[PDB]
C-alpha cells in the first residue's frame, strides 16, 4: 500500500501508513491513518508542516497549531479603548516574480 | 597522498607548530597529533585567491578535543590571511555556504585526520572515510599547529602507498608500510568489501565502467542495476599462473580479500593491470548452455581457418583479431569476437552470457557456466599476469554518478533512506513528504491461486 | 490536497512494469514533486492568514455577544462545553450549518475516510478504498471548517473587540456608530436614526 | 530596524539555521527563497521534459525517422512517423500551455508588483495590511532577485497599550454639543490626569500621540446625548486651552 | 480513476495479463502503449489541478485583502468590498474550502 | 460562449459509434458541463458588470 516518508534531517523519522503497524517501535494513530517512527512522542515543534499536522526531528508527530496574529483594536466611540504604543518596527518579507524566461 | 608517515620513507619536514606554514601545491593534509585539543587552524584557499569557488576552512583554537569540534566549512568563506576563525580578510563570513556541518574533532592522540583534494575529487579522513567527487582547485593553505610528538601536521605533495595486510581490524594487523611496486592498480584494483558486500567508499573507479547497453552517458546521474554487489573479492597483483574454472552456482573460490559474502555469483568484474596475459592465449575458456566447449585466441592474423593465429608478433604493435572458437562436434569455427582495443581497462561478465566490454555488450549471449581460464601465467609469466583484481558481482540497484564518462561515485537503495533516494534521482534529497511502497514479503514466495 | 503513488498508479507494483517505467525518467517524479510542492504550499499560507485571536473567541458566542437591536442568533456560533474529551468548543453558526448540511451531499467534510479501515482490508473495499488501491490518497484538508468557524469567530469579536482585552466589548450600536462617522461624521444619531438601519 | 535587517539577512545566511521558525511560511524569508528556488528550478525542468519527451518511440519503429524511411517503403514509413509526429506536437501542446499558465500567473504577478510598488514603496498607504503583512506599512524596500523582486515591508507592532477612556462628546452648560470633527481622534484623559486632573489630550485614534485639544478640532452637533460629558462654560478654557469665552472678554 | 479502465490501444489493461499472453519483448511494447496513456492522462490531470490551484490562489489572495481592507475596517475604496454603495462593513461565515 | 455537441462531434452523429463512447462516460459529459458553466458564469457576471 502507499505511504508517505518523512525526509527530513535527511532521514525517514516517520512514516505516514494506512497500515496499523511498521518496522517503527514507536506509533501514534491519525484520525485518517497511522504515523510509526521512533518517537511517538507529542511534538511541540513541527520541523516540516504538512496538511494540519507537524513532525519533530526525531520522529515526533503533532498537530499545528493555528498562529494568533496581531492584534487590532476596532474603532469605537466611547468608553475604553487600550491605544497601541511603543511599537517596534519589524520587516515582513514578500517575492514576486516579475518575468519567466 | 596518505600521510606521508612520521619516520619511514623520505617524507620527514613535518611543521607541527604555531610556526603557521604555507606552501603552495598541497594536496594532501594530515593531523596525526592533536594532544588533547590544542589549536588546529587550517585555511584551504585557491592559491589565486579566487572567490568564486567555495573556500575551505578548518578551526578549532579550543583544546576540548570531543568538544573542541573542528569548525569546517567548504564555503564561500573568508579566506583567512594569518589567524582566526574570521579574522581581517576579504569575503564576508557568509558569502556561499556548500557544507559547514562543524565535524567533531575527538581523536586518538596517535589518530590521524587528514583531507585530500585531487582529481576533483574530495577524500576526508575525519574518523571516517568521506568520498565525493566535486571540483576543486585547493593548493593554497595557512596553517596554526601545536606540536605533538614533532610529527602532528604534515603537508602532502606527493602521493606515498601503503601496502597493509589487515590481518586484524584496527590499528593492529593493519601491517601498514610503503611497499609492493604493484602501486597504483593495486591501490587501485584493491578494496575491502563491505559485509553486505559493497565497495566501500574512497573508491575511485580507476577503470570502473558502468554498464551501457549502447551508448555511454558522459555526464550526470543514473539510477540502474548494476552488478555493484562484492563477492568473494580477488587482488592478486600480476600474478596468474592458474588454471581457473570458474563457475557460477558457486562463491568464486579465491581468497575473498574484504568482508565478502560467500554468495554464488551471477557476473563478474575485473580490474586488469597488464595487457599481454590476452597475448597468452588461453586466457579465456568457455562452456556455454549447450555445453559447447569454447576457446578463445587473440592475434594479428585474421584467419584462424586459412592462416594459423600462431602469432608472429609480440607486445600487440597491431589490434590482435580476437577470434572465438566454437568447440562443439557440429561447429568448430572461430566467429571473430573483437578487433583487439588500444587499450581494455576493466572486462564483466554474467552468468547469462553477458560478455560485456569496457561498458560494452560485444556479446551478451545465451547463459554461460564455464568461463575457464588457461592465461599462461606460469614462470616468469607469473610476474606477467594482466589479472590483477577481479571480483565476483551481484546485480544492485543503485545510483551512479559520472562525469566524463566517468565513475564519480555511488549510492545503493536498499536501505529505506537510499531506497527513497535511488527512488528519486539526486543522491541527495531534500526534507519534505515522499511517496513509498509498503513492504512486500522480501521473500517472494507468492503461492499460486486459480 | 491529493497524492497519488504515480509508481502503482502506472505499474500498481509490477515489478517488471516498474523497471519499465525507470525508463521515464523523473517525468513521474517531477509529477508527485510538483503535487506536494503545491500541496505544502497550499498549505503553507493557508495557515499563514489564519490567526485566531482569543479574546475574539471569548466575545464570539451569542451569550458573550450584545446584539443590541442586531439580532445575531443565526450569525453566531453556539460555544458549548463538548463531551468530546472534556474541551468546550464553539459550534458553527447556524448559517453555516445550513450552508454545509444542505449543500455539502455529505453535509460536512469530516466524512473524509481513514485509510485505516482500509488497511483493514477485511470486508469490502469502498471507492475511497478502491481509489487508495489504484495509489490514490486524499490528503485530508489542511485547515479545519471548525478551524475556519472559529477563525471566522475571531474575525467577528475582533471586529466587536474595542481594547486590548475583554473588559472593551462595547455594543455593537458603538462600533456601527463609529464606522458610521468614519464614512460620514454624524450631526444627529437618533435612536431610529440607528434603530432603522439595525431593524432593516 | 538594524536588529531586524541584520538577523534575517542572517536568517538568509542559513537554512534552520538556529532553529528561529518561529518566523517559518509565507512572510517570513523562508518562504520567498524557496519560492525563488523552485522559479529558477522550473524553467530548466520544462525544457529538460520537453527534451527527454522526443526519444520515446511514440508507437513507432524509431525515434528518428530517416531509419523508418530506409527500412520500409515510404508509405508505411509515413503511417508510423504519423505516430511519431502527432506524440512530439501533442508533447509541444502540453508544454505550452503549461508555459501560458506560467505566463499568466506571473502577469498577476508583476501587475500586482507594480502595484506593490506604487501603493507600498513611493508612498505608505492606509490600507490596511495591504503591504505584506497587516499593521501600519511605514515604507518597504527592494532588492532584486532572479526573475523577480523582494519587498521588505517595515511596519510597526505596538509593544503596550493604553487602556484610556474615549470620550463621544461634550455638552458644555448641557446646550452646546461640541464634538471632535475628525473620526481619527479619541478624546481622553490617562495617565496621572486619567482621573486625578482630567487632563483632556486627543490622540490618533490608530495609535498613541496624545496632546491638548483645541476648539479647532471641534464643531457643534444638534443633537446631545447622554454619553457626552455635561460641561460648564468656564470648564471650556479648562477643558480646551484653546477657547475663548467671547461674552466676558466683551 | 476512470484512466484504468481505458485499454490504450493495448489488448488489455491488466499488466499481468499482458505479461502472460506475450513474449517479454512485445508485452513490453504493448504495457508501454498503456504506460504512455497513463503517464499522459496522469500529467492532464496534474496540469489542470495545477490550473485549479493557481485561481484558487489569485481568490484566496482577493479574499485575504477583502478581509483586510474591508472586514478588518471598511474600505476607502468605493464599491470595492462586495459591490458598490456605503459599505458600512461586512461579516464572514465559513464555507466548503471558502467562506462568505 | 461557445457549446459543442461532444456525442455527434465524435461519434459523427452515429448512435452505434455512441455506443462506444458511452463506454467513456463522463469523458464527453464533464467538457461540455465546464464549458456550458464557464459560459454562464461568464453571462451571469458581465449582467451583474452593467
Ligand atoms: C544489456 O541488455 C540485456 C538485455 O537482455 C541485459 O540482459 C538482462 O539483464 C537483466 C539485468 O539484471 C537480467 O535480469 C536478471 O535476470 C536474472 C535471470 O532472470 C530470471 O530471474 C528473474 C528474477 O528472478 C525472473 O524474472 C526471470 O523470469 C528469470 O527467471 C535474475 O537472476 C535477476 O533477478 C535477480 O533478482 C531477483 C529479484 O529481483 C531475484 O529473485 C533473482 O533470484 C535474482 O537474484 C535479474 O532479474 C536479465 O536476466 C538479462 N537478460 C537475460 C536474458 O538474462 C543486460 O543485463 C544489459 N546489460 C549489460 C549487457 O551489461
Ligand atoms: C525505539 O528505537 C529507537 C532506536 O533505537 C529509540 O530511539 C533512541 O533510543 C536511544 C536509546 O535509549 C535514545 O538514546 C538516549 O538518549 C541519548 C541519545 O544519545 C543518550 O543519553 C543515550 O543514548 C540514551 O540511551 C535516543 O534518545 C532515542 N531517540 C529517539 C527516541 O528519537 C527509541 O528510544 C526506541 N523506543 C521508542 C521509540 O519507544
Ligand atoms: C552595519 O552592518 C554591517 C554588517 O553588514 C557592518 O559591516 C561589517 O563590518 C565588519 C567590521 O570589520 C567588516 O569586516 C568583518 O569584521 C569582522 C570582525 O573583524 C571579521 O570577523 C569579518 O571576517 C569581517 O572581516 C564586514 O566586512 C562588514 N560587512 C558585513 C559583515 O557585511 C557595519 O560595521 C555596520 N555599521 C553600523 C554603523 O552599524
Ligand atoms: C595496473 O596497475 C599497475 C600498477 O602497478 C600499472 O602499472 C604496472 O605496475 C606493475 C607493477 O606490478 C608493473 O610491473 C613491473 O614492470 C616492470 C617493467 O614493466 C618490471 O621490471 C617489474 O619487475 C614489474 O613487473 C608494470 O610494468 C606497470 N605497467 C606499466 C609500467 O606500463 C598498470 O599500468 C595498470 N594497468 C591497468 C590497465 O589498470
Ligand atoms: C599477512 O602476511 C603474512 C606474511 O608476512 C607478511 O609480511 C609482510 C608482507 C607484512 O606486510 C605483513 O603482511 C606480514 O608480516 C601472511 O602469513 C603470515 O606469515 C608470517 C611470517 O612468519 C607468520 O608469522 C604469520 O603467522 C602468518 N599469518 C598471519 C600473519 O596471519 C598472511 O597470510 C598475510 N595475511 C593475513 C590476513 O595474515
Ligand atoms: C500529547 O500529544 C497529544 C496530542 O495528540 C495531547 O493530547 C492530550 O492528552 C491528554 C492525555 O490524558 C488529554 O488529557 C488531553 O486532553 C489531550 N489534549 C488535547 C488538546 O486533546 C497532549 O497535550 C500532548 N502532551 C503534552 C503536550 O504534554
Ligand atoms: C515602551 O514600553 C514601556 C512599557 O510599557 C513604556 O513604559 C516604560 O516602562 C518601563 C518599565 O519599567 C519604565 O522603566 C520606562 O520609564 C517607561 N517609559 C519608557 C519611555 O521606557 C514606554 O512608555 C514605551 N515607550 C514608548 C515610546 O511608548
Ligand atoms: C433572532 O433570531 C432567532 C433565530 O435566528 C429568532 O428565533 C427564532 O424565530 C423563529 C421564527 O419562526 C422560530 O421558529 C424559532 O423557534 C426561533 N428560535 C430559534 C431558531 O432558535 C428570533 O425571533 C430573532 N429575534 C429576536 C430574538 O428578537
Ligand atoms: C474598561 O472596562 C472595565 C470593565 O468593563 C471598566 O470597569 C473598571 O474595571 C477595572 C478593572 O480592570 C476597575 O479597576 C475599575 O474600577 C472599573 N471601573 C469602575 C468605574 O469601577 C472600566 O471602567 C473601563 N474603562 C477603563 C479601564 O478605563
Ligand atoms: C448630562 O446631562 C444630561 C441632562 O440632564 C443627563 O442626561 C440624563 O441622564 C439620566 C440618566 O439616566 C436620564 O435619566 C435623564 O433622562 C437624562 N436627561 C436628559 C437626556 O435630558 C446626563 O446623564 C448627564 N451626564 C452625562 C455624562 O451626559
Ligand atoms: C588448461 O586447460 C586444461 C584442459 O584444456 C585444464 O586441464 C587445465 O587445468 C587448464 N590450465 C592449465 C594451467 O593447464
Ligand atoms: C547448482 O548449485 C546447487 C547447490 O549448490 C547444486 O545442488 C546443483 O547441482 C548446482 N547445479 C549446477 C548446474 O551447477
Ligand atoms: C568439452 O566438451 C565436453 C563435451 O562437450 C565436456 O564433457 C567437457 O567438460 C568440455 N571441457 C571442459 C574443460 O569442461
Ligand atoms: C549437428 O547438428 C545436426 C542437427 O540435427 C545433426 O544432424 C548432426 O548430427 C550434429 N553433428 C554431430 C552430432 O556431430
Ligand atoms: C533576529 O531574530 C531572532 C528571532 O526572532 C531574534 O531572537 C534575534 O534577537 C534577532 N536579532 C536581531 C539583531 O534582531
Amino acid at each position: 500500500f502507499s505511504e508517505q516518508a518523512a525526509y527530513v534531517d535527511d532521514d525517514i523519522v516517520g512514516v505516514i501508513s494506512s497500515l496499523s503497524s511498521s518496522t517503527f517501535n514507536s506509533t501514534r494513530e491519525l484520525p485518517g491513518f497511522f504515523y510509526h517512527s521512533n518517537d511517538g512522542s507529542n511534538c511541540t515543534e513541527p520541523v516540516l508542516v504538512y496538511s494540519n499536522i507537524g513532525v519533530c526531528k526525531s520522529g515526533s508527530i503533532g498537530y499545528v497549531p493555528s498562529q494568533s496574529g496581531q492584534v487590532k483594536i476596532a474603532p469605537t466611540v466611547t468608553g475604553n479603548i487600550s491605544i497601541p504604543t511603543n511599537f517596534s518596527m519589524s520587516i515582513r518579507t514578500e517575492y514576486l516574480q516579475l518575468y519567466n524566461t | 597522498y596518505l600521510p606521508i608517515g612520521e619516520n619511514q620513507g623520505v617524507n620527514s619536514t613535518w611543521y607541527c607548530a604555531g610556526q603557521h606554514p604555507t606552501a603552495s601545491g598541497v594536496h594532501g593534509i594530515f593531523v596525526s597529533h592533536i594532544r588533547g585539543g590544542h589549536g588546529f587552524e587550517i585555511g584551504i584557499s585557491q592559491e589565486p585567491f579566487d572567490p568564486s569557488g567555495y573556500q575551505l576552512y578548518l578551526h578549532k583554537a579550543t583544546n576540548g578535543n570531543t568538544n573542541a569540534t573542528a569548525r569546517l566549512r567548504i564555503c564561500q568563506f573568508p579566506s583567512i590571511k594569518t589567524l582566526g576563525p574570521t579574522a581581517n580578510n576579504d569575503v564576508t563570513i557568509g558569502r556561499n555556504c556548500l557544507f559547514n556541518k562543524a565535524i567533531p574533532a575527538h581523536m586518538s592522540e596517535h589518530s590521524v585526520v587528514g583531507i585530500t583534494w585531487d582529481n576533483d575529487r574530495v577524500t576526508v579522513f575525519s574518523d571516517k572515510i568521506y568520498y565525493f567527487y566535486f571540483k576543486n582547485d585547493w593548493s593554497r593553505v595557512a596553517t596554526k599547529c601545536y606540536n605533538s610528538g614533532g610529527c602532528a601536521m604534515q603537508y602532502v605533495y606527493e602521493p606515498t602507498y601503503y601496502m597493509l595486510n589487515v590481518t586484524s581490524a584496527g590499528e593492529d594487523g593493519i601491517s601498514y608500510q610503503p611497499c609492493t611496486a604493484n602501486c597504483i592498480g593495486y591501490a587501485a584494483n584493491v578494496f575491502a568489501t563491505e559485509p553486505n558486500g559493497h565497495i566501500p567508499e574512497g573508491f575511485s573507479f580507476n577503470n570502473w565502467f558502468l554498464l551501457s547497453n549502447d551508448s555511454t552517458l558522459v555526464h550526470g546521474k543514473v539510477v540502474s542495476n548494476q552488478p555493484l554487489l562484492v563477492n568473494c573479492l580477488l587482488a592478486i597483483p600480476k600474478i596468474y599462473g592458474l588454471g581457473q574454472f570458474f563457475s557460477f552456482n558457486q562463491t568464486i573460490d579465491g581468497v575473498c580479500n574484504g568482508a565478502a559474502v560467500q554468495r554464488a555469483p551471477e557476473a563478474l568484474r575485473f580490474n586488469i593491470n597488464d595487457t599481454s596475459v590476452i597475448l597468452a592465449e588461453g586466457s579465456i575458456v568457455l562452456h556455454t548452455a549447450l555445453g559447447t566447449n569454447f576457446s578463445f585466441v587473440c592475434s594479428n592474423s585474421s584467419n584462424p581457418h586459412l592462416a594459423t593465429f600462431a602469432i608472429p608478433l609480440g607486445a600487440t604493435q597491431v589490434p590482435y583479431y580476437c577470434f572465438f572458437k566454437v568447440d562443439t562436434y557440429n561447429s568448430t569455427v572461430y566467429k571473430f569476437l573483437a578487433v583487439l582495443p588500444p587499450t581494455v581497462r576493466e572486462i564483466v561478465i554474467t552468468k547469462y552470457g553477458d560478455v560485456y566490454v569496457n561498458g560494452f555488450g560485444y556479446l551478451h549471449l545465451g547463459l554461460l557456466d564455464a568461463v575457464t581460464i588457461n592465461f599462461t601465467g606460469h614462470g616468469t609469466d607469473d610476474d606477467v599476469s594482466g589479472f590483477w583484481t577481479i571480483a565476483s558481482t551481484n546485480f544492485v540497484d543503485a545510483l551512479i554518478e559520472v562525469q566524463g564518462t566517468a565513475i564519480q561515485r555511488i549510492l545503493y537503495c536498499d536501505d529505506p533512506v537510499s531506497q527513497l533516494k535511488c527512488s528519486q534521482v539526486a543522491f541527495d534529497l531534500d526534507d519534505g513528504f515522499y511517496p513509498f511502497s509498503s513492504r512486500n514479503l522480501l521473500s517472494h514466495e507468492q503461492p499460486i491461486s486459480f | 490536497p491529493v497524492s497519488v503513488d504515480c509508481a502503482t498508479y502506472v505499474c500498481n507494483g509490477n515489478s517488471r512494469c516498474k523497471q519499465l517505467l525507470t525508463q521515464y525518467t523523473a517525468a513521474c517524479k517531477t509529477i508527485e514533486s510538483a503535487l506536494q510542492l503545491s500541496a505544502r504550499l497550499e498549505s503553507v499560507e493557508v495557515n499563514s492568514m489564519l490567526t485566531i485571536s482569543e479574546e475574539a473567541l471569548q466575545l464570539a458566542t451569542i451569550s458573550s455577544f450584545n446584539g443590541d437591536g442586531y439580532n445575531f442568533t443565526n450569525v453566531l456560533g453556539v460555544s458549548v462545553y463538548d463531551p468530546a474529551r472534556g474541551r468546550v468548543v464553539q459550534k458553527r453558526s447556524f448559517i453555516e450549518d445550513l450552508l454545509f448540511n444542505k449543500v455539502v451531499t455529505n453535509g460536512l467534510g469530516t466524512v473524509d475516510e481513514d485509510y485505516k479501515r482500509c488497511s483493514n482490508g477485511r470486508s469490502v473495499a469502498d471507492l475511497v478504498c478502491a481509489q487508495y488501491y489504484s495509489g490514490v490518497m486524499v490528503l485530508p484538508g489542511v485547515v479545519d471548517a471548525e478551524k475556519l468557524h472559529m477563525y471566522s469567530a475571531s474575525l467577528i469579536g475582533g471586529m466587536v473587540l474595542g481594547g486590548f482585552t475583554a473588559a472593551a466589548a462595547l455594543p455593537f450600536s458603538y462600533a456601527v456608530q463609529a464606522r458610521l462617522n468614519y464614512l460620514a461624521l454624524q450631526t444627529d444619531v437618533l435612536q431610529r436614526n440607528q434603530q432603522l438601519l439595525a431593524e432593516s | 530596524f538594524n536588529s531586524a535587517i541584520g538577523n534575517i539577512t542572517s536568517a538568509f545566511e542559513s537554512v534552520k539555521e538556529a532553529s528561529s521558525q518561529t518566523s517559518r511560511g509565507l512572510n517570513t524569508v523562508a518562504h520567498a527563497l524557496t519560492k525563488v528556488q523552485e522559479v529558477v528550478n522550473s524553467q530548466g525542468a520544462a525544457l529538460t521534459q520537453l527534451t527527454v519527451q522526443l526519444q520515446h518511440n511514440f508507437q513507432a519503429i524509431s525515434s528518428s525517422i530517416d531509419d523508418i524511411y530506409s527500412r520500409l517503403d515510404p508509405p508505411s514509413a509515413d503511417v508510423q512517423v504519423d505516430r511519431l509526429i502527432t506524440g512530439r506536437l501533442s508533447a509541444l501542446n502540453a508544454f505550452v500551455a503549461q508555459t501560458l499558465t506560467k505566463y499568466t500567473e506571473v502577469q498577476a504577478s508583476r501587475k500586482l508588483a507594480q502595484q506593490k510598488v506604487n501603493e507600498c514603496v513611493k508612498s505608505q498607504s492606509q490600507r490596511y495590511g495591504f503591504c505584506g503583512g497587516d499593521g501600519e506599512h511605514i515604507f518597504s524596500l527592494v532588492q532584486a532577485a532572479p526573475q523577480g523582486l523582494l519587498f521588505l515591508h517595515t511596519v510597526l507592532v505596538p509593544s503596550d497599550f493604553v487602556d484610556v477612556i474615549a470620550i463621544a462628546g461634550l455638552c458644555v452648560n448641557d446646550e452646546i454639543a461640541l464634538t471632535l470633527r475628525e473620526p481619527g481622534l479619541v478624546l481622553f484623559t490617562h495617565e496621572l490626569q486619567n482621573h486625578t486632573a482630567t487632563e483632556y489630550f486627543v490622540s490618533s485614534r490608530r495609535m498613541f500621540e496624545p496632546r491638548k485639544p483645541t476648539v479647532s478640532d471641534f464643531v457643534q452637533i444638534e443633537s446631545c446625548v447622554v454619553t457626552y460629558v455635561n460641561l460648564t462654560r468656564d470648564q471650556l478654557p479648562d477643558v480646551i486651552p484653546d477657547y475663548i469665552d467671547v461674552n466676558k472678554t466683551r
